[PDB]
């Protein structure tokens, strides 16, 4: 009997260094739009969503999603992709900038370098061009999302020197034996629109919650049965120191602004480790999703 | 391999390639052949002791 | 493709050889190594050897219990193996008895160095802890080699013996009268946040519910005291940054009738524990409750 994989054929003619280059990524990581039987080789990988006006958070938004699978054998005209499930351990390669360790859990993240690139040497082609998602750590995934939210909210008065310098030393990671820089979102004093709309309803989710509330308790004060409304105001109290269409639309475009969050407010582990192989460039990583 | 105890670092299981190649040396010794000899040798004259 | 081997019926993973037995017989050869039956075959659990300094091991020979590695800043020794047993000497809620019990049996340099690397904030302290599972046997040396499962059950080799979990008796801690069919375990960390101090507590809770919304409903019903501290934290000390005020994640599942209460014996020092016998590792995600 065999097991429930992916073919994945290759409509490009093949030769020998191709082949070998592509045998090195034996248990490799590779995202797949939805889970067929027959695949053409455009859909593996991210370079079908690469483009120029959008930028990160988009492709971060399309890989939440992704179906991802690993690589399991190479040969002519066909490429078995192993569909993995939730609850077994599979081998998963390090293609990522960062060693692991025994116990990190892991989460998929697009590579933070485009189409042009000096040091990438993988699977070319005459247009078709592998990239392949990195798996960091989940601490390094929160703080690169955290930092370049924070760098992208500064996207709007790169005049000023100060702000230029808390970007220039906030365009950098530190991590375990890790000088990593990540680029910035501004490219030429335009912003990619999908950013904004991000950093835009993290604003107007504040502004929402800092000005509504104080109304809402002062309606909501006459049936305190419980210790916490009095502090709750009593904050609003400390921060100083109506039509009901209005406040209908606001609740409502407040629910929906934090609705288009979920992709930055959380996500989901994907691997998590089992142990890690001498050298470090492998591990066998028990899947769960 | 040899083995060892419960929890002491025991060995992979190793293999290895090892491959030679071969060198060039070629050799020469040159000479050369007496003009009088050669034209006595590969001509023929009369019939003289 | 004929209706013979499509149709046919799922095998049995034990029924037919091995693969080693019939490799070897397709030659015919004889070797020393016995290969008829091979051990470890049927596991369902997942296996993990991990080392482990001997500075840490203690209260661990006995077969079942917790494995919580911490981060460290430094770049070497970084992550720490702490058991379940050493994490409550930092935690103000197993009462002074018991705490003074097992502090004078943990003497060491890496468990009082773990001890001293919890002692930073509280916020990053909900960060450095992330659960590794279980572990069955150990060795005994002094690097011993544990075997950690992760997921499934948690049993001896050749399934003769099931091998339970030990959790202390300050910690365990049930929110009803009557159980259920069965219960999943969790792990509760909760910050009561006072004024100088933040040292936590750690609770383990086998509750049968299962929705995790309607469980920290019961949550925020059963700790009123520590958001009640939590907010008054935040309203004495402004322009200060706390979060992540009580920290819940699943620890696998029991089936809610093995539950009492047994004995440790290691180094002449009984701790007594409820064990839950028929024991299940399944892992989960850090959550919070605010």
């Amino acid at each position: 009997a065999m097991e429930a994989n992916i073919f994945c054929t290759f409509d490009h003619k093949l030769s020998i260094a191709d082949v070998g280059k592509l045998t090195k990524l034996v248990a490799a990581v590779v995202p797949i739009p939805q889970r067929l039987h027959l695949i053409k080789h455009y859909q593996l990988g991210l370079h079908q969503f690469v483009d120029h006006t959008r930028g990160y958070v988009r492709l971060r938004g399309l890989l939440r999603n992704m179906t991802l699978t690993l690589m399991r054998r190479v040969e002519g005209n066909q490429i078995l992709l192993h569909v993995p499930t939730h609850g077994l351990l599979y081998t998963v390669l390090n293609t990522g900038p960062v060693t692991w360790e025994k116990g990190d859990a892991l989460c998929v993240l697009p590579p933070l370098f485009h189409g042009p690139l000096a040091r990438e040497n993988l699977l070319t082609l005459g247009q078709w061009e592998l990239v392949l998602p990195w798996i960091v750590p989940m601490p390094l995934a929160l703080e690169i999302n955290q930092r370049l939210l924070i760098m992208g909210l500064f996207s709007l008065d790169r005049s000023y020197e100060e702000v230029k310098a808390a970007v220039q030393q906030l365009q950098t990671i530190t991590f375990r034996d890790a000088t990593f820089t990540i680029p910035d979102p501004v490219i030429d004093q335009h912003l990619l629109i999908d950013m904004k709309t991000a950093c835009l309803s993290m604003s107007m989710v504040a502004n929402l919650a800092s000005e509504l509330t104080m109304t809402y308790v002062r309606k909501l004060a006459l049936e305190d049965s419980s210790m916490l409304l009095v502090k709750c105001q009593e904050l609003l109290m400390r921060l100083d120191r109506v039509s009901p269409d209005d406040e209908i639309a606001r609740l409502s475009a407040l629910f929906v602004m934090l609705r288009q969050l979920d992709d930055l407010i959380r996500e989901q582990v994907v691997f998590t480790v089992c142990d890690v192989s001498p050298d470090n460039k492998s591990a066998t990583c028990i899947f769960k999703g | 391999r040899v083995a060892s105890g419960a929890g002491l670092p025991t060995s992979r299981q190793t293999t290895i390639m090892v491959t030679k190649y071969s060198e060039k040396s070629p050799i020469t010794i040159p000479f050369e052949l007496s003009a009088a000899c050669l034209t006595y040798l590969r001509e023929t004259f009369e019939g003289t002791i | 493709m004929d209706a013979r081997a499509v149709a046919k019926r799922p095998r049995d993973p034990a029924d037919e050889d091995n693969e080693l037995v019939t490799a070897l017989k397709a030659k015919r050869e004889v070797n020393t190594i016995s290969v008829r039956y091979l051990y470890h075959a049927d596991h369902q659990a997942l296996t993990a050897r991990f080392f482990v300094p001997e500075g840490l091991v203690e209260f661990e020979a006995q077969p079942g219990a917790l494995l919580i590695r911490m981060e460290t800043g430094c770049d070497s020794p970084r992550h720490l193996y702490i058991s379940l047993y050493l994490l409550g000497i930092r935690a103000s809620n197993v009462s002074a008895s018991t705490r003074c019990l097992l502090e004078s049996v943990y003497t060491a340099s890496a468990a009082r160095a773990a001890l001293q690397w919890l002692d930073l904030g509280p916020h990053l302290l909900h960060r450095r802890l992330e659960t590794l599972g279980c572990v069955k046997t150990v060795s005994l040396g002094i690097t011993s080699l544990l075997t950690c499962v992760m997921r499934g059950y948690l049993y001896n080799t050749l399934k003769t013996e099931v091998f339970a979990l030990m959790i202390p008796k300050d910690m365990y801690l049930t929110w009803e009268e009557t159980r259920g069919r069965l219960q999943y375990v969790y792990l509760i960390i909760v910050y009561d946040y006072d004024g100088p101090e933040t040292r936590p507590g750690i609770y383990v809770l086998t509750s049968s519910i299962a929705h995790w919304q309607t469980l920290v409903d019961v949550a925020r019903g059963k700790f009123a005291r520590e958001r009640c501290s939590f907010v008054n934290r935040r309203i004495t000390r402004p322009r200060q940054i706390p979060l992540c005020t009580g920290v819940i994640q699943k620890l696998g599942w029991c089936l809610a009738d093995d539950i009492h209460t047994s004995f440790l014996v290691h180094k002449e020092l009984k701790l007594s524990v409820v064990r839950l016998d028929n024991f299940s590792v399944e892992l989960g995600d850090f959550r919070e409750f605010v």
